[PDB]
């Protein structure tokens, strides 16, 4: 059964290189033409070039002339693309796509497309660091009120957030990250309670940042 | 014209590409091909038969497939052209359920592949093999024979197994286009139908049927 | 060939048809033209080829139709998991080209935003950076407004925002918008105030603190 299997994140530098892999599986007849694609984060969809296995024969697009170069390997029926020169602006999710014969039909046959899953790579000069975190303090009697978490000035994403160790869910409000003209990534993450739970009820934001080896379980109080 | 009488109704639904051989081939994946051919066993492993031969499960691309005898299949269940053997190969196209050669490709819910077989010299063909919707070789034929013996390592013949029994020729037990256990008649699809023989030696052969003379190819291993 | 995908943004609710276009600027065979369904972080899954052909494991409310430079894809019933982006592809010319996008989000009641701010903390104060935070909570539709004001000066270039994704038990939004300042400029004004503009308010809501009261 067909699976396009490519090559895990990366995460590299301005003017380096990155080679992404993909490796075609459960083919009872392999493919002979593989595309690249990508995605910007937020943004839409740009065909990259293609290779044909046969002839080893590439056409790309002219926006990457000289930067892009596809292969591909007969032996483990794996394609690679290597961007050259990278810029930040080339962070993006890439994806390997292949056509395939789905169905025929009155004597004329109709590709289908198999997809790899992606491949995200994040072209930075950052370098790792855990974030520091900051409490976000809660300002009534019968009302609502929110507090929440500063989660700021780390590399790279993910960070992961929980309240009171997963036992609070319900209202929490955690933002994609915003990246700021440091490099560096900040995110909230708000909840909503009773106001009469202020000073009684004890609340925490867990911040796990894996990259960096981070944890930190910040309790968010109301000011004095 | 008569490409239209090739029946299409082709459905790749299970991710496996195997339509790509009906036009642009040479990517046959071979690495399953060894457990596969693992549970085909060579003519020695089969009892010795003896006394009158009667007429009688999976696998066709095994030698010993003891197949049923063909009838009529819809065409709606079959991709690409269907093969009979009288042993020379010869293609069957659709027809209609009263024997009308049609045109259509296949798609008409009426369309039909007529392959009822007796055996030559009085009849047609010893078997046919097509292509399912979905990539998975069918074949029929026959019927093979009972050739007697004891055990559980019995066989039916659909073959010459002469070796087993004296009288089980091709004549009498083809079922298909195993000419022997090692050997089947090449034709432009064998190697759609039977992937797995891809490294087989093809050999100029000739077979005699009620005295007809057939000069054939054959692919053996 | 450009495709342009209409419109941009679908409001249904469950149980309603979608009707999504795409129109080519020239002219390519039905047998090239793909409709892909992408949640949010996850990889485009195929639903259409061959402009008319669901794929296999593709849910029967799904149906693509059209041929030349028009192109329809049609959802009969909406279910809650078909809320997404769907995009069309064409792949007739080996130079691959995409739709847009369009976003069928979930249709629901006008629902204005509780507005919250929040000051620099004193621990970060001590970093020499302050940064002020206001919240918009659950509100719909996803269009709003947030203008950070700092002694009635109107600021920007200095803050940033995001927004999550529909809510899916309210189908409400909720947005976060922080002003970053040094801790020099902070100090060197009072009152800090977030002024937010959304349909459901009759007129923009202002929330505002005073530094160090
Ligand atoms: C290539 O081959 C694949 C594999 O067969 C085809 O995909 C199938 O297409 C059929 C027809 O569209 C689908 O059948 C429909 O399934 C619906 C529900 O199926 C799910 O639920 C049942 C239990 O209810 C399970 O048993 C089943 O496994 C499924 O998970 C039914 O609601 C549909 O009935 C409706 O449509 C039919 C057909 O018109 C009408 O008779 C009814 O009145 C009713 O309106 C229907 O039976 C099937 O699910 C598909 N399977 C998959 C895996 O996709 C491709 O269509 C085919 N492609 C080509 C190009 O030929
Ligand atoms: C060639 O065929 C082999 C055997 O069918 C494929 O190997 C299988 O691949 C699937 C899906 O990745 C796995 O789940 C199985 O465990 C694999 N079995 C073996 C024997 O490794 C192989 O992927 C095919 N090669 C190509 C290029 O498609
Ligand atoms: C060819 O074989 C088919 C069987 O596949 C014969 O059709 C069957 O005939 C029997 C007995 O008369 C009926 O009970 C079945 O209902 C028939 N089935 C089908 C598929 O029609 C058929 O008679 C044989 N000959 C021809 C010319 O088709
Ligand atoms: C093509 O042939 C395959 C193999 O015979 C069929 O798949 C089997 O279908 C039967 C129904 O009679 C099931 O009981 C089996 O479990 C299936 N086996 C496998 C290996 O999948 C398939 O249905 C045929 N396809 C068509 C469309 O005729
Ligand atoms: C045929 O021979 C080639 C030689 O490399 C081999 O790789 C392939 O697996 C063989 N195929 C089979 C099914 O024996
Ligand atoms: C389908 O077959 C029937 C029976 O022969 C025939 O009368 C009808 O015209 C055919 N329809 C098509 C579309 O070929």
């Amino acid at each position: 059964q067909v699976q396009l299997v490519q090559s895990g994140a990366e995460i590299q530098k301005p003017g380096a290189s990155v080679k992404v892999s993909c490796r075609a599986s459960g083919y009872t007849y392999i493919s002979t033409s593989f595309h690249w694609v990508r995605q910007a984060p937020g943004q839409g969809l740009e065909w990259m070039g293609v290779i044909k296995t046969d002839d080893g024969s590439t056409s790309d697009t002219q926006k990457f002339q000289g930067r892009l170069r596809m292969t591909w390997d007969t032996s483990t029926s794996t394609v690679y693309m290597e961007l050259s020169s990278l810029r930040s602006d080339d962070t993006a999710v890439y994806y390997c796509v292949s056509p395939r014969l789905g169905h025929c039909r009155r004597g004329r046959c109709y590709e289908t497309l198999d997809w790899g899953q992606g491949s995200l790579v994040t072209v930075s000069s950052a370098s790792t660091k855990g974030p520091s975190v900051f409490p976000l303090a809660p300002s009534t009697s019968g009302g609502t009120a929110a507090l929440g978490c500063l989660v700021k000035d780390y590399f790279p994403e993910p960070v992961t957030v929980s309240w009171n160790s997963g036992a609070l869910t319900s209202g929490v409000h955690t933002f994609p990250a915003v990246l700021q003209s440091s490099g560096l990534y900040s995110l909230s993450s708000v909840v909503t309670v009773p106001s009469s739970s202020l000073g009684t009820q004890t609340y925490i934001c867990n911040v796990n940042h894996k990259p960096s080896n981070t944890k930190v379980d910040k309790r968010v109080e109301p000011k004095s | 014209w008569h490409i239209n009488r090739t029946a299409l109704n082709c459905n790749d639904s299970l991710h496996t590409g195997f339509l790509a051989a009906l036009f642009y081939t040479h990517k046959f994946n071979a690495s399953g091909c060894p457990e596969r051919m693992a549970h085909c066993r060579p003519i020695d492993e089969f009892a010795q038969g003896w006394g009158p031969i009667t007429y009688a499960d999976q696998r066709p691309y095994c030698w010993h497939y003891a197949p049923r005898q063909c009838g009529t299949i819809p065409a709606s269940q079959v991709c690409g052209p269907v093969y009979c053997f009288t042993p020379s190969p010869v293609v069957v196209g659709t027809t209609d359920r009263f024997g009308a050669p049609t045109y259509t490709w296949g798609e008409n819910e009426t369309d039909v592949l007529i392959l009822n077989n007796t055996r030559p010299p009085q009849g047609n063909w010893f078997g046919c093999t097509w292509m399912n919707s979905t990539g998975f070789t069918k074949t029929c034929g026959g019927p093979p024979c009972n050739i007697g013996g004891v055990g559980n390592n019995t066989l039916t013949c659909p073959t010459d197994c002469f070796r087993k029994h004296p009288e089980a020729t091709y004549t009498k037990c083809g079922s298909g286009p195993w000419l022997t256990p090692r050997c089947l008649v090449d034709y432009p699809y064998r190697l759609w139908h039977y992937p797995c023989t891809v490294n087989f030696t093809i050999f100029k052969v000739r077979m005699y049927v009620g005295g007809v003379e057939h000069r054939l190819n054959a692919a053996c291993n | 060939i450009v495709l342009t995908q209409s419109p941009g943004t679908l409001s249904l609710s469950p149980g309603e048809r979608a009707t999504l276009s795409c129109r080519a600027s020239q002219s390519v065979s039905s047998s090239y033209l793909a409709w892909y369904q992408q949640k949010p972080g996850q990889a485009p899954r195929l639903l259409v080829y061959g402009a008319s052909t669901r794929a296999t494991g593709i849910p029967d409310r799904f149906s693509g139709s059209g041929s030349g430079t028009d192109f329809t894809l049609t959802i009969s019933r909406l279910e809650p998991e078909d809320f997404a982006v769907y995009y069309c592809h064409q792949y007739s010319s080996s130079f691959w080209t995409f739709g847009q996008g369009t976003k069928v989000e979930i249709k629901r009641t006008v629902a204005a935003p509780s507005v919250f701010i929040f000051p620099p903390s004193d621990e970060q104060l001590k970093s020499g950076t302050a940064s002020v935070v206001c919240l918009l909570n659950n509100f719909y539709p996803r269009e709003a407004k947030v203008q950070w004001k700092v002694d009635n000066a109107l600021q920007s270039g200095n803050s940033q925002e995001s927004v999550t994704e529909q809510d899916s038990k309210d189908s409400t939004y909720s947005l976060s918008s922080t002003l970053t300042l040094s801790k020099a400029d902070y100090e060197k004004h009072k009152v800090y105030a977030c002024e937010v503009t959304h349909q459901g308010l009759s007129s923009p809501v202002t929330k505002s603190f005073n530094r160090g009261e």
